[PDB]
């Protein structure tokens, strides 16, 4: 169809624009004017905790959009992966993991 | 028996004391050779900082104990002052302050001003505080002269003292409401400071620093309308000050950021000579105004 | 749709030789960030839309996040002033052997029938659909491997 | 050949839409300044032009002819790389956003899910101005900032799946079309206010606001645009997704969705005028503990009410 | 397809063991307590194994496209939860003398048990994929418990590199034979290639690196070299574990997987998983003729009996007796291996610390501890093939099924592999009773000995008397 | 339009390009940068046959493929972690010590 292909070409051409824009602006900011410790394992354990849930979020995410011809069932699969995953939750927040004072 | 005895008020690289007697008080021969030296000090200083010298132990001996310097240069109107944090993480396991950055050398200028030139430099002690600042060193040199002032004196200084207070307190909480996050409060709060500013321009013919206290009373008289200014500025406060409480004081985000925090009892307080709202914070009722009664606080 | 699916495998395939033979770790992650987003638009040219979706938002959006987060937090020595995997007498091995391995799985797909991707659009909704219906225990213990995971990274990586 | 003729339009109306947008967020941080002079009882900038509209222009020109530093014992590429993420990254977050019928970019069959790539990508910008700065003090100030948008992140997708659930497709222009009679604000009210934390979060923005002390010149400008490139961003998607998009009764929709969108950068202005900072832990607490249950029992309560009514 | 309540109690230990897993995670939140966590999974995998009664009683059947339930699936089912059992039974003692978080060893055994479950009643490539991963991770997290100990973090690092390699090497060979069938069910790889189009080159090499990868997890030669240092490196019931479950349900699921698959049928595959099992039976055992220490000794007796059980897959396709001899073996060598490893942890609790030495000598064990030498030295006679052993019946049904089908290169390496298994299991056992210089007090140690004797009273009562592990594993068949 | 022999072609390249990025470095980050890319490169062949066939089991396989991917991922970068708290260095043959 020309309406798939012509808003193919328009997003091809916003970000081609964008990128071209933000990088000529970058040019003009560099082409003018004249010259003259130990971090703690907190960081690693949130981060580590976000990449796990957002694997989490992603199932939810193929969950979510197709609610409607996956019935009960799915609501039942997803009630239990949705338990399992606040019993996770609990269990972090309740050992002091994601307390990030000590 | 000290334990760690280096200077606090001058670089540990600088000859001789300053408040002998036999110390020359007016500045010396400016070099910039001393400058380039002092720059490389203070660039070595951050690159092979030795944690012994100042007193503190335990030098990153836990291979997480990292080092933070907070100054010197400091973005609020406290002023320019150093502390080095030892860090575990985020928790502070010691630290020590570095100060002498804002040494004027007061006593010494005391010692080289009569008593009735001194007054300004008595002003520049606390800028905040102005005639509050003014008020003992004029009394202690009455005792010295054997001066009793009038009761009229009394009160035109006790209602300058009393309006650079407020001045002071504005702007010590509009401070803290924009340290704990909140903006809109310094521009209100400097908006009245502005009021008082007015009648203090009014009275005296300056802001900050009036030098207006004299041995034996004040400067000039007040001026033909001053009720005018002080009815204008006593109606404009307390509606503001109960909006400043109400949108900033109140907020539950800026009572989990300020309640609970550095907490001391009255033990520390008196073991470490802190006075004023720190001290009464700790229930000791202990206002020089009520306990040791001045430049007549006792007829209000 | 051929024409992305081309460049696009030219530089997941150009970025992970990068990947694979630079020193800096923060630049040798960037370069698998391309690679990833070069993956992507493979992904996407040949239909397969949430592939490219969970490309972004998870591998490229979540796990290379936590390699960064790791990097920064060694502040990452005896790597970069030796840099002894370019001379050949090192890795010369591993690459005979590698391209030993690459011939013989390519002439084993080359024997295969080969009717073309017609590139039609599996959107989420399908995957979703099927992901919880023939694939319910799938998702069930992939959650509690997740889990697993977690408790193994949290019960090992923590400081005393 | 009117086949060449509409891809030419449809051209001209995303490019129309990029500079639109572009210059909607460089007046936005004029009408930051403005605004914040309205709430604070002052004028603000009102003297450079007529009403001080020249302002703008002229801080483009001092960041413009702004001597560029990059540091001598950094490293390059990277330092210059995270401004381009902070910017393209939102900018192309905004692409997604249908603002008129016919006047869309692209109608993507993932839409908010090519929202979540954009956003998810944004964390870069953040760890490479930390790591690129070399500085201790930036590196700790940005892996305390990146902590903060992960731990608001994670939850983002979950609190838009209800409006994602709700209207049974990834595609805007079925979201905008699915709040016709009744706007997703009231179902999805709990999704609605877990999205505007997580998106004033992403964001960096007050209250949840260093990494920023090493840049000058345009690589500055290049990540404050970007920051209200992405406040506009966030406010357009949260009036497509939440306030019926487009759709109003007596006005023409694009001046429906202006309003819209132009109450939710005053609602962003007032936001950073008001409220003051939460402690770091606080907030750490606040989008683990709270927000990522809340967004998960709302998505099970909107699949049992979708399925209720469905019989 | 839908799911049945009928089908739900199919899906009975499965269910159980994850309910169980949920409600120890609670327990740990709520507070940290090791005897009530310890408790409770064992009560939870006790559930599993007694609802597997109520699974038979239900009936076999495919409870998804992934999932397939039959006798077969639970005899593997209840080798996987006897070796769980056994392993958190011989853990408590080890876990007394840690002062680090106890609690999440039993959460990582109940995983790791769930996913041994699904790989016993695994029918498909998903299913396949997601049982050798939810066995591997757990073992990752187990592995290195003792993470401050050099040789566990190891051990630790060594595993988790290796075994995600092999999961890549394995994820890949699924790819490529999807690639070439079009369905990733286990009965239909390959049929539609017919008249002697089943040799797909395609095909053959994606089946070949799922080879590589089972192999790896089978410790089979060339993918063999992990196995005595992650065995001496990790705690010993991580070792009992891994020797025990790990192997007998990633067994199982290759024997699923070779039997259901028509590609079973290639000759190129048969003679690869010969010579795979030839050189693993005859390495496995030339290697362990110097080792003095108990743990590397076990690793290459794993290594040699995982591949007399090849040998016994290899004639599945000829035979008709290979399932059942693999059973026999399988029990056999699960009693051995568990009474072994048990008698190794109980001497080696409590955990003295990381700046203690962990090493055994077990030279002189008979004359201060009497029983657990001689449940040791019954069970090295059980893991040479010696009769009035259930080891020695498993070798005779292996010798029988590889004889059956004319595979008789396979039958002399099993008699060479077997002199030299008689060689260095009796040098140990001789030397639990020499004399040596150097030379508990609670209910779980006691619990423990109480284990291992009731392993070695099977293993010679089945060793004297066989037929009812005979017919119990005749009873248990899948569905051809 | 695009041959399934070239999907296949480009998988296997990537997956063994990582494995020379696995065995080829001494770091263990580079190791663990190896695994992603041969895991990831698998998962890119199970999208490309399910793409040519039009089922989901390919985009399904894929989303299990990358659970795994961050799993492993977390333990690998914890081990990464203690092992450069307790050797404060990253090299792979410095833990070798159990051998024979
Ligand atoms: C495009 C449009 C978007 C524009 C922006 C609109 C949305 C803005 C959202 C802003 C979100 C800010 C979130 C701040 C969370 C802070 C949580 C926290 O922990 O705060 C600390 C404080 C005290 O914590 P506690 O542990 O109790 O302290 C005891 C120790 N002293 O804890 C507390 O004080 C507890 C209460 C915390 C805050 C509750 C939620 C407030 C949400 C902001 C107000 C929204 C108002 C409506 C906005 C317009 C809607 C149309
Ligand atoms: C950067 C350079 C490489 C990526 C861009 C290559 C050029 C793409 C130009 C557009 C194009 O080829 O579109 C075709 C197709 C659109 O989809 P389809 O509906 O199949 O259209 C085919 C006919 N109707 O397009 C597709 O199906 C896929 C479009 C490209 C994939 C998304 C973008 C990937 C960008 C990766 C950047 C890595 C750095
Ligand atoms: C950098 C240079 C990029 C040049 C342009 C690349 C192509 C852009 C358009 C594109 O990606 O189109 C493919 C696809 C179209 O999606 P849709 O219209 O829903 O599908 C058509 C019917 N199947 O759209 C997508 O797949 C959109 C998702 C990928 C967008 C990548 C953006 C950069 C990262
Ligand atoms: C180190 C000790 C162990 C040594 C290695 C293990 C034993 C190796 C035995 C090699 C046997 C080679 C057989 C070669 C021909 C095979 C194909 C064939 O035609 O077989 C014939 C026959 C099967 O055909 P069928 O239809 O049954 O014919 C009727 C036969 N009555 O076949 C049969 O019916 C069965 C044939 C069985 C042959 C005897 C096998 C055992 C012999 C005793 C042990 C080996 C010799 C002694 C040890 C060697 C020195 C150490
Ligand atoms: C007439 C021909 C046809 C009939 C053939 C019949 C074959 C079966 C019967 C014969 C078996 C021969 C076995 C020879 C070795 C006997 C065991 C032995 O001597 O053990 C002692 C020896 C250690 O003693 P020492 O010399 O002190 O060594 C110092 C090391 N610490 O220990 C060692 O050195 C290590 C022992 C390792 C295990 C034993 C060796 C196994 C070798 C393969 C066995 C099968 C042979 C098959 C037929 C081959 C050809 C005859
Ligand atoms: C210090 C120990 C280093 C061990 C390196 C091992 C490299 C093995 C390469 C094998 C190549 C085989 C090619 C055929
Ligand atoms: C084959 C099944 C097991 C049979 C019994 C094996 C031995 C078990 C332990 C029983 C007691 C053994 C006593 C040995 C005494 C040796 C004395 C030597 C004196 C020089
Ligand atoms: C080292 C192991 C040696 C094993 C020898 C086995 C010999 C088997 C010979 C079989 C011949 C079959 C002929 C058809």
């Amino acid at each position: 169809s020309t309406e798939v292909i012509a808003h193919h070409w328009a997003f091809a051409i916003f970000l081609i624009v964008a990128i071209g824009l933000c990088c000529l602006m970058l040019v003009g900011g560099w082409f003018l004017g004249g010259r003259a410790l130990r971090l703690s394992a907190k960081f690693y354990l949130v981060a580590m905790f976000f990449v796990i849930f957002d694997v989490e979020a992603l199932y939810l995410f193929a969950w979510s959009t197709s609610i409607r011809e996956s019935g009960w069932v799915g609501f039942v699969e997803a009630a239990i992966f949705i338990f399992v995953l606040l019993a996770g939750l609990v269990y972090l927040v309740r050992i002091g993991a994601l307390d990030w004072t000590p | 028996g000290h334990p760690n005895l280096r200077r606090i008020m001058m670089p540990q690289t600088w000859k001789g004391h300053p408040l002998r007697k036999d110390y020359p008080a007016r500045a010396t021969e400016f070099s910039p050779f001393e400058l380039t030296k002092a720059k490389q000090d203070l660039e070595m200083e951050a690159l092979t900082f030795k944690p012994e010298e100042w007193g503190m132990k335990r030098g990153t001996e836990n291979e997480d104990f990292m080092f933070l310097n907070l100054g010197p240069n400091h973005p609020s109107a406290h002023g320019a002052f150093r502390i080095v944090l030892q860090l575990d993480g985020e928790e502070i396991v010691d630290c020590v302050p570095d100060i002498g950055y804002h040494h004027r050398g007061a006593e010494k200028m005391g010692e080289r001003q009569s008593w009735h030139s001194y007054i300004p430099y008595t002003d520049r002690i606390e800028y905040l505080g102005g005639c509050v600042n003014e008020m003992p060193y004029v009394l202690a040199v009455e005792k010295l002269a054997g001066i009793t002032v009038p009761d009229r004196v009394n009160v035109i200084r006790v209602m300058l003292s009393e309006l650079f207070r407020i001045n002071s307190h504005l702007l010590y909480i509009s401070t803290f409401i924009q340290d704990v996050g909140a903006m809109t409060p310094v521009f209100f709060a400097f908006t009245d400071r502005q009021k008082i500013y007015d009648l203090v321009e009014a009275i005296t013919g300056f802001r900050m620093h009036p030098a207006w206290f004299r041995i034996g009373g004040v400067a000039h008289d007040l001026p033909r309308g001053w009720d005018r200014l002080l009815r204008e500025f006593l109606d404009w406060m307390p509606k503001r000050l109960a909006s400043y409480e109400k949108a900033a004081l109140q907020n539950t985000i800026l009572k989990g950021r300020s309640q609970g925090v550095a907490a001391y009892g009255a033990k520390e307080a008196l073991e470490w000579g802190t006075t004023g709202a720190g001290l009464r914070a700790t229930g000791i009722d202990f206002d020089v105004r009520k306990a040791r009664p001045y430049s007549g606080y006792e007829n209000f | 749709m051929e024409f992305a699916f081309y460049i696009c495998g030219l530089i997941a395939i150009l970025a992970t030789l990068r990947v694979i033979t630079h020193t800096n770790p923060v630049h040798a992650l960037l370069y698998l960030i391309i690679s990833l987003l070069a993956i992507s638009g493979v992904f996407f040219s040949l239909g397969a839309y949430f592939a490219g979706a969970l490309e972004i938002i998870v591998y490229a959006g979540a796990i290379m996040v936590l390699f960064v987060f790791v990097v920064m937090m060694l502040n990452l020595s005896e790597i970069e002033q030796e840099r002894q995997w370019l001379k050949p007498q090192v890795w010369i091995g591993p690459a005979i052997l590698s391209a030993i391995m690459l011939v013989v799985i390519v002439y084993a797909i080359l024997g295969v029938n080969d009717q073309g991707i017609d590139g039609t659009p599996i959107s989420a909704k399908a995957v979703g659909i099927t992901l919880f219906g023939p694939y319910v225990l799938a998702v069930e213990l992939a959650s509690m491997l997740l889990l697993a995971g977690l408790v193994v990274a949290f019960h090992v990586g923590r400081e005393e | 050949s009117p086949e060449l003729i509409e891809i030419l339009l449809t051209i001209l109306k995303a490019v129309v839409i990029l500079l639109v947008v572009v210059t909607c967020g460089a007046f936005m941080s004029f009408g930051e300044r403005r605004l914040l002079g309205l709430f604070q009882n002052r004028y603000g900038p009102n003297r450079v032009g007529w009403g001080g509209s020249l302002q703008l222009v002229a801080d483009m020109i001092k960041m413009f002819f702004k001597e560029d530093w990059i540091p001598k014992f950094s490293d390059r590429v990277i330092f210059t790389l995270a401004p381009m993420i902070a910017f393209t990254s939102l900018l192309l977050a905004f692409a997604i956003v249908p603002v008129s019928p016919g006047w869309v970019v692209a109608d993507l069959n993932i839409g908010i899910l090519f929202f979540l790539m954009m956003a998810g990508l944004a964390v870069y910008a953040v760890l490479f101005a930390g790591w690129s700065s070399n500085n201790k003090y930036s590196l700790l100030g940005a892996m305390r900032a990146s902590a903060q948008t992960l731990s608001y992140e994670v939850f983002l997708g979950l609190s838009l799946m209800g409006v994602v659930a709700q209207a049974g497709s990834f595609n805007m222009t079925d979201i905008v079309n699915s709040q016709a009679h009744v706007w997703n604000v009231i179902p999805q009210f709990f999704g609605f206010i877990t999205f505007a934390i997580a998106g004033v979060a992403v964001c960096h923005r007050h209250p949840f606001d260093g990494y920023h002390i090493e840049y000058s010149g345009m690589k500055f400008g290049l990540f404050f645009v970007g920051e209200y490139i992405g406040i506009v961003t966030i406010s357009a998607l949260m009036v497509t997704l939440f306030f019926g998009g487009w759709q109003g009764p007596l006005l023409p929709p694009f001046i429906w969705f202006a309003l819209k969108t132009a109450f939710f950068m005053m609602m962003f202005i007032l936001i950073r005028a008001s409220l003051p900072r939460p402690r770091y832990d606080q907030v750490m607490s606040f989008g683990w503990k709270i927000c990522l249950p809340l967004t998960l029992i709302n998505l099970l309560v909107t699949a049992a009410v979708i399925l209720w009514q469905a019989q | 397809m839908t799911i049945t309540p009928q089908n739900l109690i199919a899906l009975l230990p499965l269910l159980i063991v994850g309910l169980t897993v949920v409600v120890v995670m609670l327990s740990i939140a709520w507070r940290r307590n090791h005897f009530l966590n310890a408790t409770l999974s064992v009560i939870g995998l006790n559930a599993a194994l007694v609802s597997l009664w109520f699974v038979g009683q239900a009936g076999a059947m495919d409870v998804t496209p992934l999932m397939r339930v039959d006798g077969f699936a639970m005899l593997y089912t209840g080798l996987v939860l006897l070796a769980s059992l056994a392993t958190c039974t011989f853990a408590y003692p080890w876990l007394e003398g840690y002062n680090d978080n106890k609690d999440e060893f039993y959460l990582l055994v109940l995983i790791a048990a769930l996913g041994g479950i699904l790989l016993a009643n695994a029918n498909h490539l998903a299913s396949l994929f997601l049982g050798i991963e939810l066995i591997s991770l757990p073992l990752f997290g187990l592995v290195g418990y003792a993470f401050r100990q050099k040789r566990s973090l190891e051990a630790s690092i060594k595993y988790t590199i290796l075994s995600a390699a092999a999961s890549s090497f394995l994820l890949f060979g699924m790819a490529l034979v999807y690639a070439q069938s079009g369905d990733l069910s286990f009965v239909a790889l390959g049929k539609n290639l017919g008249d002697g189009m089943l040799n797909e080159p395609l095909l053959l090499a994606g089946f070949g690196l799922m080879i590589v990868g089972l192999g790896f997890k089978l410790s089979l030669v060339p993918f063999h070299l992990w196995t005595p240092d992650v065995y001496q490196g990790a705690p010993a019931p991580v070792s009992t574990f891994l020797a025990t479950a790990s192997k007998i349900a990633i067994f199982g699921v290759v024997m699923r997987l070779f039997l259901y698959a028509p590609v079973g049928d290639s000759e190129a595959i048969r003679v690869v998983l010969a010579i795979i099992a030839f050189a693993s039976i005859i390495f496995g055992n030339l290697m362990a003729l110097s080792q003095t220490n108990i743990k590397r000794l076990l690793g290459y007796s794993s290594i040699s009996h995982l591949g007399y059980l090849l040998v016994a897959l290899i004639a599945l396709q000829t035979g008709e007796m290979s399932m059942e001899a693999v059973g026999v073996y399988l029990a056999g060598y699960l009693f051995s291996s568990l009474g072994a490893f048990g008698v190794v942890s109980l001497m080696s609790s409590p955990y003295r610390g990381p700046d203690a030495d962990s090493l055994f000598s077990y030279r002189g064990l008979f004359w201060h501890r009497p029983i657990l030498a001689a449940v040791m030295t019954v069970m090295m006679l059980s893991l040479a093939g010696i009769p009035m052993t259930l080891g020695f019946i498993g070798k005779f049904y292996v010798l029988a099924v590889g004889v059956q089908a004319h595979l008789w290169w396979l039958v002399g390496a099993v008699v060479v592999g077997s002199a030299i298994g008689l060689y260095y299991y009796l040098r140990v056992a001789v030397s639990l009773y020499l004399h040596a210089p150097e030379q508990p007090s609670n209910w779980q140690y006691s619990a423990g000995g109480i284990v291992v004797l009731i392993s070695a009273l099977l293993v010679l009562v089945l060793g004297v008397w066989p037929q009812p592990l005979i017919s119990i594993v005749r009873l248990a068949m899948p569905l051809m | 339009m695009i041959p399934l022999q070239h999907g296949l072609i480009l998988a296997a390249i990537l997956f063994v390009l990582g494995l020379t990025g696995l065995v080829i470095r001494r770091n263990l980050l580079f190791m663990l940068i190896g695994l992603e890319i041969m895991i990831n490169a698998s998962a890119l062949a199970f999208v490309v046959a399910g793409s040519y066939w039009g089922q989901t089991d390919g985009q399904v396989m894929y989303i299990l493929a990358i659970s795994l991917a961050a799993a492993e991922a977390s333990i690998g970068l914890a081990l990464l972690l203690q092992l450069h708290r307790r050797r404060q260095n990253l090299n792979i043959d410095s833990v070798s010590e159990m051998r024979g």
